[PDB]
């Protein structure tokens, strides 16, 4: 039955994010780690860690936002139907 | 197609017993006593070492050094022999496996099979057992369970560790043959390039952990 | 027939929420770990570090609302039909 | 028809809850582990240590309650069918 | 039929143990390593440091027992049926 | 019929087991680490050091026996028959 | 009948894209943090602590670049059939 | 028939086996930091460092080879057949 | 009936790829991790800092390349059809 | 009748090959880590911290072949039909 389909999409596109979900989590908890430590350690620093921590951040949130793409084509689209 | 290491056999006994293993673990022996008599002939003291002399003199120091930061020499000297071996023996017999033969080959490693690795592993569990009996006849007593486990799980991960980190390879020599021969060479190389690596730090670790737990025996 | 997609949708929203809980437990804990430490070694930084740790925790936060949301989405409202 | 649905209630809560006792049980102890070492390095800093600690628990049992809430809700409300 | 439910309940405890077994291990071996750190460094401090300790091991215990409960109440008087 | 009810037993062994495998093992690295360390910074400590860190590694293990108990309690005197 | 192979690509596609996300996204995590506290602690080192973190934030990335292109291949390809 | 608990018993074995290999392949790792750091800092500490390590390892692999011996019942020697 | 073989085959690769970019992802950030601080800390020990940084991430990627190459064997070479 | 059965032992091999690399390639990062870090230390303490580190190494790759190795087990002689 071509159902089986859908649940695959709903099934696949649920590890998607859920592996997204702890790509970004712990990936900008890791980073947001070291600039609270720095901000406590030297105070006026403030000003340049943001490079830095939005580097870090930056690649850590693009692994989730693709992922989020894909499972949007995945779940609205699903290529195999 | 892959299948799964099965082996040419002779009766000996009224058991049945592996043509090669026995055979490969012959050739490692035979290259290993070679170079004890070569070595035994070419041996210098006053004058200079040559290649053979200065490499196995290393292994004797080395071992020397962890079996006397482990335990007192006085006390269990026959330690340092017995692991130089478990090295030696177990390194060619890693070794000979670069060589290329296959079309299905024969010249699988020693280790490539359980037999062997149960072998060593239990003659290195009764010697231990033995050097604790001879001193006499862990760090907490509640513990006895684990401590139970361990009389089982020394030998038998010495064993897993050394037939695993080898069967892997004797697996990855076959696989690589499925690929086109005009391409399969270079992962082939990587391949054969990383096999010494693992074979001597497997031989390192089991010899290690050999005089390990010998020094945990023969405590007090 | 609805069945096995009525299951893929809450198995593929119970692999989203699994995630998102992971990725929102423990980004948050590595975070307020941080804040903790920076509190533990400099009693007059606790103004300062509060904002390095609610930007790290909206960071975090954000990754596990957006995954409650399309847990919400597969569970009450499946695209695919 | 309804006992396959049956099982993707309780293996999408079962989920929920994994992710959820993970990332809770991993959280509190490393939020924690800041508490037990500012708390050795420092006995004095206990009054104010407190304050940090539990805001950052406290986002973390978010992610349980929240998970525990969905949870029930797969289990008992089963909400496609 | 009712065997899938069992199949779906069986594997739904397994899930809700496994989860628990993980967050109270890695959450008692993250607080314990503390602990065993602030008696290293600090001799006299095992008395104090067992405020902390057993907080973080009470609050990550109950992550535990909890989901233990949930496991039963799933397996032995399963709620979808 | 049994068979799928024996495959749920199987897989919730599999997961039962699985998860206090990797609480336990962790956890004892976990507690193992600062242990070493404790020893390797003051050996003066190595007596009183098996103290916290055998409470550690008992709340460790503990996850993991109980979890043992009943993997083998879905094994071979399964709860659903 | 070819159903269960679509789904089996949508499934097994999905898993490839979340172990890639939680591979990227705590890799570049914890590469990040290593960054920034060097940058936390000597401003002028941001010029050549750019030398050794990218190399590791490259290596990072190809082991999520290759399961991206893998997952294509899965979706967009479905060798096994 | 028999076929279902057969592949029941390859994927709960399967898991015995990934939950051993994770918590065991970690744990000898983030107890062996330890140990290259101690005798990083005061190689003459080499020669005690290895008593409180082989304890944990001794735990450790214990969790591993008590996983193989369950693994190796389930798929061997299928319990409930 | 190969389709369900072929399913498997895909799913069993998934799994692999899965756990392949995590160990590979992981292991080269924490890797790295220790390459910038120790290049922050002696910049001219950055010459020497790759040799035992090219041998771990080397052995890291071993177990990336072996997981790829039986990927290839579940995907292309199917062990049993 | 038989595929069902290797169905089971692709994905069931395929968890065996995922929880191996997961736990060698993180246990080589986190040795490693503190391999590179006292290489910056002591840039001259290289020759001895490979003592330990292969070690290390020795303890931790062991969890993953010996999975390779009971994998080939699972894939090519399922020891159940
Ligand atoms: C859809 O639900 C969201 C999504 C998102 C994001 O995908 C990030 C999700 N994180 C916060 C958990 C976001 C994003 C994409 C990025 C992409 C690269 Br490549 C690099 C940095 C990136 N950084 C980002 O945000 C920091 C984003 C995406 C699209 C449009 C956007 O503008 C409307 C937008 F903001 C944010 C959000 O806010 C509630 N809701
Ligand atoms: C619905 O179930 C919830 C959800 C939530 C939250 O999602 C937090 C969940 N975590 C703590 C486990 C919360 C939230 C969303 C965010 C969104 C972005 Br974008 C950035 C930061 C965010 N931060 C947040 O919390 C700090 C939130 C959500 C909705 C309405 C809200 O206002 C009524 C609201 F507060 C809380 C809750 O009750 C405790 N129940
Ligand atoms: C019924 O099973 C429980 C659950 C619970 C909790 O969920 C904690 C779970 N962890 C400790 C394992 C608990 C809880 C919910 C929270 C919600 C937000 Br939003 C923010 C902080 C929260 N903090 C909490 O505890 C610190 C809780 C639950 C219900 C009602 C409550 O009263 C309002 C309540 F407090 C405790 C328990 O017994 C110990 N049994
Ligand atoms: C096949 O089942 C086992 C179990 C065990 C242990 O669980 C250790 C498991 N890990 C170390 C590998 C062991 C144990 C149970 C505990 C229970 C609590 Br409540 C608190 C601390 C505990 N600590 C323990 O040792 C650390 C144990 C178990 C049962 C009876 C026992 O008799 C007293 C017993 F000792 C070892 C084993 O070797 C084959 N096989
Ligand atoms: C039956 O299986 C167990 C369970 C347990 C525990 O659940 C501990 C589980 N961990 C060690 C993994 C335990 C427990 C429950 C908690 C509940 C909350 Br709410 C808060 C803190 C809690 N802390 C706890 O331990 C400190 C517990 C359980 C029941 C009765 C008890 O007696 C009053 C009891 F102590 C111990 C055990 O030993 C054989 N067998
Ligand atoms: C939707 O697919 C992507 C992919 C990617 C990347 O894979 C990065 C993914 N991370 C951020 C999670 C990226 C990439 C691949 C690499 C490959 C090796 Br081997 C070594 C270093 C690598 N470094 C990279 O960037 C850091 C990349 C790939 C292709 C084209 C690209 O050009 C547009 C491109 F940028 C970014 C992206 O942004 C929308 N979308
Ligand atoms: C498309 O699949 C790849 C794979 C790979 C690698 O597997 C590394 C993957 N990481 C960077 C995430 C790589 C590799 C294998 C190793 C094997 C051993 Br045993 C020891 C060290 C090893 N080191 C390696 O590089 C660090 C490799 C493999 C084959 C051909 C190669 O030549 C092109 C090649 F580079 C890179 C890649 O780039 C797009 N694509």
């Amino acid at each position: 039955m071509d159902p089986t389909i859908a649940a695959g999409a709903l099934i696949g596109g649920g590890l998607i994010m859920a592996g997204g979900a702890i790509g970004a989590g712990i990936g900008d908890g890791v980073a947001g780690n070291a600039l609270i430590s720095g901000v406590a350690r030297q105070p006026e620093a403030q000003g340049r860690l943001f490079t830095p921590f939005f580097i870090t951040v930056g690649l850590v949130e693009a692994a989730y936002f693709i992922n989020l793409a894909f499972m949007a084509l995945f779940v609205f689209a699903t290529p195999v139907k | 197609q892959i299948e799964v290491g099965e082996h040419h056999t002779a009766t000996w006994l009224g058991m049945t017993v592996n043509t090669d293993t026995v055979l490969s673990t012959a050739i490692a022996g035979l290259i290993v006593i070679a170079l004890a008599f070569y070595l035994r002939a070419k041996v210098t003291s006053t004058d200079v070492p040559g290649g053979v002399q200065l490499f196995f003199e290393a292994i004797t120091i080395q071992m020397r050094n962890q079996v006397e930061s482990a335990i007192g020499m006085r006390i269990a000297p026959f330690v340092l022999p017995l692991a130089v071996t478990i090295f030696v023996f177990i390194l060619i017999s890693n070794w000979l496996a670069v060589l290329p033969v296959q079309y299905t080959e024969l010249l699988k490693s020693a280790a490539a099979d359980i037999n062997y690795v149960l072998a060593l592993a239990l003659f290195v569990f009764v010697c231990y057992h033995t050097a604790g009996i001879w001193r006499r006849g862990g760090h907490v007593t509640l513990l006895a369970p684990i401590n139970l486990v361990e009389e089982v799980a020394k030998p038998i991960s010495l064993s897993l560790r050394l037939f695993g980190n080898i069967f892997a390879g004797g697996i990855l020599v076959a696989l690589i043959a499925l690929f086109p021969p005009y391409i399969m060479w270079a992962p082939n190389a990587i391949w054969k390039a990383f096999d010494l690596f693992v074979g001597a730090i497997q031989a390192f670790i089991f010899a290690l952990l050999t005089i390990l737990y010998f020094s945990q025996a023969m405590e007090l």
